[PDB]
């Protein structure tokens, strides 16, 4: 559903 | 309260009124 | 939010997102008050009955969004978070009396065109915009019906008197809720949905021409049923909590 939020976040 | 708060840069601090916060104003007898 | 519309860009800067980091799913609205505070509901990260129970590392914040689903390069920021606090007093048992909860981020957000804080109401504010018939606003990415949104929703919705609150529903009403919502007489419709939970009940000042945060999204019985309606955090009630959470924990 959601679209890939950068890595950095996770 | 922060100096600012509650004052939005594409409304308010433009002197921009959004397509419904006027519902509200008049609701405020 | 059902019945509502599509908000415009930079209607609501204040608007946070509680996205969950595995899976990648909204959990819940929340609000932004300072750049380093971040309000929601309580239930948002801790509801046992239904295992529930949210520690800072399961946790991103969202600020600055307007589509539910994108990446908003260039627009929106993510913080991670430092501390949760839960009202000590949150009644998760019974009512959720005391629906409330900050987050301090690990960084401040940077303020922009799409993100800007929202004004925590005096009590005078209180006192003057708080009255059955006046109309606030709910923002928020949750339910459209009791799909999903594209855009993050909005709709103006009337305070309503305490007995007809009261009298709506068969759990026990408390000091620090309000409900909001249209009678089934006036014809209009709106209401808060899943996801909405932990976003904002606000108001614009007529005196002063600024947003108020004056309720945080809480609970409902189903969603626009006729004869229901959507409860809220009283969240003046509860400031004195906020400032000595902020007062103490905040640099
Ligand atoms: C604890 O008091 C509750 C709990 C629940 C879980 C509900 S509910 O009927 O399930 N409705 C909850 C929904 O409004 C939901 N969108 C918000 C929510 C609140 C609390 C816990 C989970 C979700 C209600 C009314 C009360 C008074
Ligand atoms: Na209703």
């Amino acid at each position: 559903d959601f679209e890939e939020i950068p890595e950095e976040y996770l | 309260g922060e100096a600012d708060c509650g004052l939005r840069p594409l409304f308010e601090k433009k002197s921009l009124e959004d397509k419904t916060e006027r519902e509200l104003l008049e609701s405020y007898i | 939010i059902v019945e509502g519309s599509d908000a415009e860009i930079g209607m609501s800067p204040w608007q946070v997102m509680l996205f969950r980091k595995s899976p990648q799913e909204l959990l819940c609205g929340a609000s932004l008050i300072s750049d380093r505070w971040v309000l929601t509901a309580a239930h948002c990260l801790l509801y046992p009955p239904w295992d529930k129970n949210f520690t800072e590392n399961d946790l991103l914040v969202r600020i600055g969004k307007h589509s539910r689903t994108r990446y908003e390069r260039n627009i929106e920021k993510i913080s991670m978070l430092e501390k949760i606090y839960i009202h000590p007093r949150y009644n998760w048992r019974e009512n959720l009396d005391r629906d409330i909860a900050l987050m301090k981020l690990k960084k401040p957000v940077a303020f922009s065109d799409y993100i800007h804080p929202v004004c925590l109401p005096d009590r005078e504010t209180a006192a003057s915009l708080l009255q059955a018939g006046y109309k606030g606003r709910v923002t928020g990415w949750g339910n459209l019906k009791e799909g999903q949104p594209s855009v993050l929703q909005v709709v103006n919705l009337p305070i309503v008197e305490r007995p007809v609150c009261k009298d709506s529903t068969r759990i026990r009403i408390t000091d620090n809720m309000f409900c909001a919502g249209y009678k089934p007489d006036e014809g209009k419709r709106g209401d808060a949905c899943e996801g909405d939970s932990g976003g904002p009940f606000v108001m614009k000042s007529p005196f002063n021409n600024r947003w108020y945060q004056m309720g945080i999204v809480s609970w409902g019985e189903g969603c626009d049923r006729d004869g229901k309606y959507g409860f809220y955090t009283h969240v003046f009630r509860l400031k004195k909590w906020i400032q000595k959470v902020i007062d103490q924990f905040g640099e």
